[PDB]
């Protein structure tokens, strides 16, 4: 994976590639690594795929119940605290590496969480196998007082660096923009620079090519 | 691999499969596991593909040099012992070879020698070698008689490989048949298991475990 | 190691050391071989200037190389032992690898090959 | 079988329209200890080749001696030693590549990653990599260690394929290299601020720059970062 | 002693025009020894089809488990479970055993009875969902199946054409794997009819 | 890490670098290793980031609950809670923590807690991988009852050398001043401290 | 424990189980019956780790006999095999698993059909026309592939079984001291005394 | 401890026609998750209408190709400029490979050309020298993906004649150079999609009686 | 290779050697002669690592036959056993030792006495009235301690040997496919064809 997070004027943006690997094999060419914890708190996940999904849903569930209990919109630090304490308890065995971001009544926020339960604060962050390719771009082009459109460009450029240069990352670029006072916009497949070219030949077989031994109608009804 | 060769009234039958594996990866279905050393000598190949192929090719060169020097075809015993003495020099180095040197000479008659990479050399009437040797033995032993006809012996050899090709996951592809007589070896064709299995199942009425 | 080429060609195309080795054979006691229809017989001369000999223990002129092959000779007695020994070893080595005793032609060919090797090897006569 | 003791980190390089640029910092690390600070890891061979070496420094110094000796040996009985029969980058590389692979094959490797940058006699750019395993490859941009992970991505944005080489000037190319060196100083724990840079041009020849420093760094934003999550002071 | 490759086997699922196909081999072995040539790896709960590769004892255990859970679902909900919902149930159940997992590679396939949309999905052994428009693969010849499906597949295939594509994908992949084959079954699934075909393949 | 805490005339100053590493990669170059467990009780964190955070969070919780019942805790009390966690979970922790705080009665105090979980009250303390290189320097240059400006220079020069030699240390030099006046944060950038 | 075979024919299930009990370099017993009657028309043979085998077999037997008394009814071979599989499926993820492989031969009185189930220690169940555990299969399966027919009589099944035992006695390394053969049919379970 | 081997990834493919033969291979060179070169050729013209590729550990691959090229040179010197036949080349390569039986060249070797009857020939080697002539062979990282597709499309495996009740097989026939290149390109695009170590570029070398031609095609760079 | 026995009686030495050659789960041969004639009145049986056994046996045989031709004289069993021991004593400290255990049964024509020597792969020689290698000894030694007498005839020795083979066939785990028995006496070496 390659995942990034970038702060800007009036909020925060996160992004991710869409490759899912199984050893050297690409299992999913267009998986979604951006997760919704609450309406305006989103999470980019790298590492063990089942773990990032499971841990984000569990904390997202508890955040919803907490939001209903307290009659308040949930805060990023609550998700951050609940995630890190969960991950720390499991001593790194739950392999979730997360970039947690969002807006809440306190303001806009950007954090990262590692599998062992350590958290970091920053204006720009990157995790995953292609984090070094992404961080190289972020270190080269990031500045203070980014606009919305500049942060999206920087974020997607950092993901692209991972896509092209890291074998662990590829396919498309997902983006989620969380601006203060506005609804969070989830931009699924924001860029699709890896479209499969037309095949040279159709491999549609003549009907009857496959040898059959038996046929039977299957009963699905009661 | 599965390879066999047995001695009988009408000479020697030799049968082998043609599969080659690298773990669970089926690398080839068309490997020649019988080496034609000369018009009267055959060698079978099981174990490491390179080890067998390289050293049995080498054996053929040593047998050629024998008949140049001695003006006489090498004995099956002497040929098998060249190979066994060779692999014994490499004992412990990790060679993996399960071979059978089959042939006819005037002084010996039809003869089969089992030779393997840990130095074992055995004369015998029946041998099965390879990962599916036990499956071949099961069919071969239960149907073997010395008084088999050339036609029945050829079939039993073929059927024994087929049995192993079916059950053993690391055997298959096709069956290569050979018949060795006083006049030399005779090739009896390549038989793909893809067609041979169903042909045998129907005609013989066997393989009732499989969905027909 | 002693390297000198002792056996060499002369202007007239002769290897004198090989030819002088034949003179040593000509000096040696006579030996004869006659083969019949179903047998071979090896006859050997023993010079009678040596009385007070012990014939029990004195090296016999005819030597068994294997149970089926024999070797007699004429010439230097000490030299013959070296050939006989080499031949006997090769006889056992053949049985070990070929699983069959040597033919008389093969054993001869080996012995003859040893003799030849000493005609173009350095340091040896 | 070895283990590297005193080590040198990333060597980065790229092609541009008229030649090649190569750079490497001046550090000799002893594990986590930043032991030696005056180490030159770019070694020129003649006036047309520069060999950049990372990894074990004792082995680097051995390679220096071999290259030094190669120049001497080439001069022997060679009236055209400073002309047609001068040492080419391709000759120097193939020699090293032969040695590196022979040493790995004897299970006693020179624990290094090497990049031979230069310009051939016909004006063509030469840039090729070789390492302790004897593995060789060429590319418009080449880098070792952390450079491979962080520099290459940045340098490939300038020269992504062959056709981008004529379009890249020495000004643009050097700027990218100097930027990459800064990024490596931010992020590589065994890097130093001081570095050397070499340009081999087909027109202006060999330019060897010493005692360069990473500058125009962004650190100001650090003051705003407090705690690791909740903390507000 | 690698649980996922003791028994062997494969499953593949594809989508077509208003239809889905799911197929599997019939082999069950103990490493090199072939034991059974009748071991089907595809099950169904109502109109939702589940294929499972991997350790055979877990394949059986999970089938029995999902039959259990879907039966209770139906009694309480008073309707058949849908593929999207079942996929979530499989994921939940597998991740529940996160640190002592079932050694399996399940594959969901079916058509949503409300929307009529063809649906397929795959999972790893700890329940990570792998959703796909085109195809899902699983088993000891997954690499082979990935190669076959990626080249042979095209979108919007008719049920009769889709049958040929998925069958050829399975057959040729199985023939390059020692632990897969020994027969094969293909399910063609339309909105309100399901056809099951047994394929003739080489028996080695 | 390179961390230190130094007592002086008006109170105590904590100091730290800003480098977090995974092997030789710098995961964070602007880390804040100086963390608040109470108004005027802070700590320097070295070792595992996860462990030291988890510990500091628990200590902050304990001292907040202490304050609700018994009022402001002593710096010694804070160090005791750190010790209790580090000692009792020594098998599962990699944390080198320096506790520093300002009382009005006790003035500036520094307690260092190494891996084992032992407590050591000292005039000043150094810790973290890069501390090894400045034992010689700090011993020769430390004086009791220094001024604020002298103590800042002592920490700055010390961590500058630690950073210079230790690859595992770098970035900015953060400092936190604890006196009767209040809490002051200080930062010092490479361009300044490197050429000292 | 080593050789256990099973052959389902037209009207019966035949189980053959080796008599040897070796431990070390000593054959301690040569007349061991490696089977338990679970119910009047259900028989289970077993092979595996010492102690585990009998302990498991008797535990299953006790449970099936308890069911029979409670319901005054005999469980079907299919039902018994499913119960056994589940017990082994639990076992494999226990602190100390039962290392026992079993064959369950039974005659279903409701269907009037013989049934043979092969279950390994992992809980891997398969219904088969013929089955084996351990190294036996490597010889017998290929042999039965050839000679077995589905419509065979019990007498034909015994001859087919003799053919297996002969092959094993010829090619197996260890002396397993022959086999105890038992037949399961509509009339229940009986032992062949002369084999 | 020092490990003398490495994995440089990539994949190769050889197909034989009636009067021609192709040997294709991607141009990507990798170590772990990093790209070393997007264009590093590993299919070489070795003279005498023999093309060769030794995919796997590049250092061993280059060493072997280098040595075989040299073997061809000395074959000319020692045997009056005689043309090295493809069958003779294969046997020679077996001895090169087996020569290092106890410290192997970690490579899958494939050579292609024309046999002495003018017909297309492809030979493939394991790392220690076992070889076999075939109509078809894929080697390297994505060999497991490509090879079964080749069985189906080149050798018409599992394909029967429609309406013949799976009794008559699809008859074998030679493919045209145009049809073969279509299969090569589709094989490599498919392999690029699902294998991370395959991509960047595709270089095909075609061998006819006229000589050795080259064709290059772009592949996805993620 | 497994079972090799030896019994010295009044006027002869009797060697019994198992016929089985096993490898993996397959008995490859059941008529193997694990012995070589070193000279007309000296016989050596052997057992141990595959390949090593025959290679060593034939190497000794070649050396003894070479001696016989050279001197036109048969070496004494004592002399042969000492030669064999030295070869094994060298071997054990080689790069790759011969893992071969041997029994040397011979009849000394000068003494008119039978002699049995037991030599292990380390080069440990002992002259014995009865001997065995491998696990065989664990049964046969105690049996022979009881039943053996020094003045027994060859026929009594064969009955005593039958008693050993029976016990081994009863209690040994592996099927060794019977034995080839050979007798060494004043008249040389001969094989018992019906055992
Ligand atoms: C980049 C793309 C680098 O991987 C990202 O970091 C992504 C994160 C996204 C998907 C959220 N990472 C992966 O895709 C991740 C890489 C990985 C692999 C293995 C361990 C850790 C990380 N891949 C996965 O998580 C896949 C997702 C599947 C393809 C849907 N899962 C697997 O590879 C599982 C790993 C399961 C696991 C078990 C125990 C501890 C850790 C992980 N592996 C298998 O399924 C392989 N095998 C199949 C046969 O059954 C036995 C297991
Ligand atoms: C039956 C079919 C299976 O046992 C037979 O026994 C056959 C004998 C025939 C081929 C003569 N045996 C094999 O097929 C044999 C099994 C085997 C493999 C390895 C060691 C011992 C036995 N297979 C081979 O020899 C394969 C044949 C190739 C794939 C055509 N070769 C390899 O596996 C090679 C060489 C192995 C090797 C031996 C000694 C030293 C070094 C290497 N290995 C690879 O190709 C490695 N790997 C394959 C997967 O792709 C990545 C590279
Ligand atoms: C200096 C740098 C060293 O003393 C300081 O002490 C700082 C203290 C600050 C950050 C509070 N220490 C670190 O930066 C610390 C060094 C360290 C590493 C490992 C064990 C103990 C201490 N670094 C970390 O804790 C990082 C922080 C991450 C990058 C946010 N974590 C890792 O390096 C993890 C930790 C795993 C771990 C191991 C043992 C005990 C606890 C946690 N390590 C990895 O992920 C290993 N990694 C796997 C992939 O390949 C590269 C190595
Ligand atoms: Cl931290
Ligand atoms: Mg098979
Ligand atoms: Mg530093
Ligand atoms: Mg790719």
């Amino acid at each position: 994976t390659t995942i990034v997070g970038v702060k800007f004027n009036n909020g925060v943006v996160i992004a991710a590639d869409t490759r899912s690997t199984q050893g050297p094999i690409v299992a999913d060419k267009n998986c979604a690594k951006l997760h919704r914890i609450s309406p305006k708190i989103w999470c980019a996940g790298a590492g063990t795929a089942a773990d990032t999904e499971a841990v984000t849903q569990l904390i997202g569930s508890n955040i919803e119940l907490h939001s209903l209990y307290t009659s308040r919109e949930p805060r990023v630090v609550s998700a951050l605290q609940m995630l890190k304490q969960h991950l720390f308890k499991y001593q790194g065995h739950i392999g979730a590496y997360l970039i947690v971001a969002g807006v809440d009544p306190t303001g806009s926020h950007l954090f990262s969480i590692h599998a062992h339960g350590s958290t970091d604060v920053g204006y720009y962050l990157s995790l995953g196998s292609g984090s070094l390719a992404a961080m190289a771009v972020l270190e080269s082009h990031w500045k203070q007082d980014l606009t919305k459109e500049e942060a999206i460009k920087l974020a997607s450029d950092a993901i692209q660096a991972g896509i092209w240069n890291d074998l662990g990352s590829g396919s498309n670029v997902d983006v989620c923009v969380m601006e203060i006072g506005k609804d969070a916009e989830y931009l699924r497949n924001y860029l699709t620079p890896n479209v499969r070219e037309e095949k040279q030949k159709s491999y549609k077989f003549p009907r009857g090519t496959t040898a059959v031994l038996k046929e039977s109608i299957v009963n699905i009804c009661d | 691999t599965t390879t066999l060769a047995f001695r009988f009234q009408g000479g020697i039958i030799v049968a082998v499969d043609s599969r080659a594996t690298a773990g669970n990866w089926v690398a080839s279905q068309t490997v020649k596991k019988v080496i034609e050393i000369n018009p009267f000598l055959l060698g079978t190949a099981a174990g490491g593909a390179a080890d067998c192929q390289f050293w049995e090719t080498w054996l053929g060169s040593q047998c050629r040099l024998h008949e140049l020097r001695e003006k006489e075809r090498i004995s099956v015993a002497a040929a098998s012992k060249i190979l066994s003495n060779l692999v014994y020099q490499y004992k412990g180095a990790g060679l993996s070879m399960g071979t059978m040197i089959c042939g006819y000479t005037r002084k010996e008659g039809p003869t089969i020698y089992y030779v393997d990479s840990d130095g074992t050399r055995l004369k015998g009437d029946i041998f099965c070698v390879g990962s599916g040797q036990t499956f071949a033995y099961g069919v071969l032993d239960s149907n073997y008689k010395w008084d088999l006809s050339v036609e029945d012996a050829l079939y039993l050899g073929k059927r024994s490989i087929l049995a192993a090709a079916h059950r053993d996951a690391y055997s298959g592809g096709s069956v290569n048949l050979y018949h060795v007589t006083e006049d030399g070896w005779i090739y009896h064709g390549n038989h793909d298991v893809g067609e041979l299995f169903w042909k045998v199942k129907e005609e013989e009425g066997s393989f009732n475990n499989v969905i027909g | 190691g002693y390297d000198r080429a002792l056996s060499i060609f002369s202007p007239d195309g002769h290897i004198f050391q090989v030819e002088y080795a034949l003179e040593a054979v000509k000096r040696g006691t006579c030996a004869v071989g006659v083969k019949g229809k179903n047998c071979v017989v090896l006859g050997c001369e023993r010079r009678s200037t040596l009385k007070l000999q012990d014939t029990r223990i004195t090296p016999s002129k005819v030597s068994k190389i294997d149970s089926h092959v024999v070797l007699s000779f004429s010439g230097l007695n000490a030299d013959s032992r070296i050939l006989i020994e080499k031949a006997r070893v090769e006889a056992q080595s053949h049985r070990l690898t070929l699983e069959d005793p040597v033919t008389v032609e093969y054993l001869t060919r080996y012995v003859a090959g040893v003799q030849q090797r000493y005609t173009q090897s350095g340091g040896v006569r | 079988t070895q283990q590297p003791i005193v080590t040198g980190t990333s060597v980065i390089s790229m092609k541009y329209d008229n030649g090649v640029i190569i750079a490497a910092d001046n550090l000799g690390s002893y594990g986590s200890l930043l032991r030696f600070n005056g180490v030159e890891r770019l070694i020129p061979v003649g006036d047309n080749t520069v060999v950049g070496i990372s990894g074990d420094i004792s082995d680097m110094q051995h390679i220096e001696r071999l290259l030094k000796d190669l120049v001497t040996e080439n001069a022997y009985d060679n009236p055209l030693a400073d002309a047609e029969e001068a040492l080419e980058p391709s000759y120097i590389f193939e020699y090293l590549a032969t040695v590196m692979y022979q040493r790995r094959s004897k299970m006693n490797p020179l624990w290094n990653a090497i990049i031979v940058a230069g310009v051939q006699s016909n004006g063509d750019q030469f840039l090729r990599y070789v390492n302790l395993l004897g593995v060789t490859y060429s590319s418009p941009t080449l880098a070792t260690g952390f450079g491979a992970h962080m520099a290459n991505p940045l340098l490939r944005k300038v020269v992504d394929r062959e056709s981008d080489i004529p379009k890249t000037t020495v000004q643009v190319a050097e700027e990218a290299i100097v930027n990459a060196m800064r990024v490596l100083y931010y992020r590589d724990a065994r890097s130093s601020r001081n570095f050397s840079l070499a340009i081999i041009d087909k027109n202006t020849g060999l330019t060897f720059k010493k005692n360069l420093q990473v500058e125009n760094m962004k650190w100001d934003f650090a003051k705003d970062i407090k705690g690791y999550g909740t903390q507000k002071i | 002693s690698d649980p996922s490759s003791i028994n062997g086997g494969i499953v593949v699922a594809m989508t077509g025009k208003d239809c889905v196909a799911i197929a599997c081999d019939l082999r069950l072995g103990s490493q090199s020894l072939g034991v059974s040539n009748k071991f089907e790896k595809i099950f169904h709960y109502g109109h939702v089809f589940l294929g499972i590769t991997g350790l055979a004892t877990d394949v059986t255990t999970l089938n029995e488990m999902f039959r259990y859970k879907t039966n209770l679902y139906k009694l309480k909900e008073e309707r058949a479970i849908e593929p999207e919902t079942f996929t979530q149930l499989v994921s939940s159940s597998l991740y529940e055993r996160r640190f002592g997992p079932y050694f399996v590679g399940p594959v969901v396939a079916g058509i949503n009875s409300k929307s009529g949309k063809p649906f397929i999905a795959g999972f790893d052994l700890i329940g990570c969902i792998d959703e796909a428009k085109d195809f899902i693969v699983s088993g000891t010849a997954s690499d082979q199946l990935f190669g076959m499906c990626e080249s042979l597949y095209e979108p919007n295939l008719e049920p009769e054409d889709l049958f040929e594509t998925i069958s050829q994908a399975l057959l040729n992949a199985a023939d390059r794997d020692a632990l897969s084959g020994w027969g094969a079954v293909v399910y063609i699934i339309k909105k309100d009819e399901v056809v099951k075909r047994y394929l003739k393949m080489r028996q080695d | 890490t390179s961390i230190m805490a130094v007592t002086f005339k008006d109170g105590v100053i904590l100091g730290a670098d800003s480098r977090t590493t995974t092997g030789a990669y710098i995961a964070n170059r602007v880390t804040d290793k100086l963390t608040r467990v109470h108004d005027k009780i802070w700590c320097c964190r070295s070792g595992s980031a996860a462990d030291t955070q988890a510990i500091a969070d628990i200590v902050q919780y304990h001292l907040e609950l202490y304050t609700s019942q018994y009022g402001t805790p002593s710096t010694e009390t804070a160090a005791s809670v750190f010790k209790e966690l580090c000692y009792e979970n020594k098998d599962n922790l990699t944390a080198g923590i320096i506790v520093a705080g300002y009382d009005d009665k006790n003035k500036g105090e520094v307690y260092t807690i190494p891996l084992g979980g032992s407590v050591h009250k000292l005039p000043y303390a150094i810790a973290g991988s890069g501390s090894t290189f400045i034992y010689g320097y700090c011993d020769k240059n430390f004086r009791e009852n220094m001024s604020k400006e002298e103590t800042v220079d002592f920490i700055k020069h010390s961590l500058s050398q630690a950073i210079k030699w230790d690859g595992s240390s770098g970035g900015v030099i953060r400092m936190v001043v604890l006196t009767a006046a209040g809490v002051e944060r200080l930062i010092f950038y490479p361009d300044e401290y490197e050429q000292l | 424990m080593d050789i256990i075979l099973g052959i389902r024919v037209q009207d019966s299930v035949i189980l053959a189980s080796s008599k040897a009990v070796t431990r070390g370099i000593s054959v301690l017993k040569d007349s061991d019956d490696k089977t338990r009657q679970l119910s009047p028309h259900t028989l289970m043979s077993f092979a595996g780790e010492a102690g585990d085998t009998v302990q498991f077999a008797e535990y299953i037997q006790a449970n099936i006999q308890l069911y029979s008394i409670r319901e005054d009814y005999e469980l079907s071979p299919q039902a018994v095999s499913s119960f056994v599989r589940q017990e082994l499926a639990k076992s494999i993820r226990s602190r100390r698993p039962y290392q026992v492989n079993v064959l369950i031969g039974g005659y279903d009185k409701k269907k009037n059909k013989p049934e043979l189930y092969q279950i390994d220690y992992l809980g891997t169940k398969v219904e088969l026309p013929y089955g084996a555990h351990g190294y036996s299969g490597f010889y017998t399966f290929s042999l039965l592939d050839h000679h077995y027919r589905p419509d065979m009589t019990t007498e034909e099944g015994l001859d087919l079984l003799k053919l297996c035992v002969q092959e094993l006695e010829k090619r197996m390394p260890m002396d397993f001291k022959g086999v105890i053969v038992k037949i399961v049919d509509k009339d229940g379970i009986r032992q062949v005394d002369d084999f | 401890q020092f490990n003398p081997y490495g994995d440089n990834g990539g994949t190769i493919l050889g197909i034989a026609g009636e009067d021609f033969a192709v040997l294709a291979g991607d141009t990507r060179n990798i170590t772990d998750y990093s790209i070393n070169s997007r264009y590093e050729p590993k299919v070489f013209d070795c003279g005498d209408n023999i093309v060769m590729s030794a995919n796997g550990f590049a250092a061993d691959g280059d060493a072997l190709v280098k040595r075989f090229k040299n073997s061809v040179k000395w074959y000319h010197f020692d045997h009056n400029d005689k043309k090295l036949s493809i069958n003779s080349a294969a046997r020679n390569i077996q001895h090169l490979l087996y020569g290092k039986r106890f410290f192997p060249y970690y490579v899958h070797t494939i050579i292609a050309g024309l046999d002495e009857d003018g017909k297309g020939a492809v030979y493939s080697f394991d790392p220690v020298g076992s070889y076999e002539r075939e109509q078809c062979r894929a080697g390297g990282a994505a060999a497991s993906l490509i090879m079964p597709f080749l069985d189906n499309q080149v050798n018409f495996k599992n394909q029967y004649e429609p309406g013949t009740n799976g009794k008559v097989k699809k008859p074998l026939k030679y493919l045209s150079v145009e049809e073969v290149i279509k299969l090569v390109r589709d094989s490599f695009t498919s392999a690029t999609e699902r294998h991370i170590q395959v991509g960047d570029g595709l270089e095909i070398l075609i061998v006819t009686k006229d000589g050795v031609r080259k064709e290059f095609y772009e592949l996805k760079r993620d």
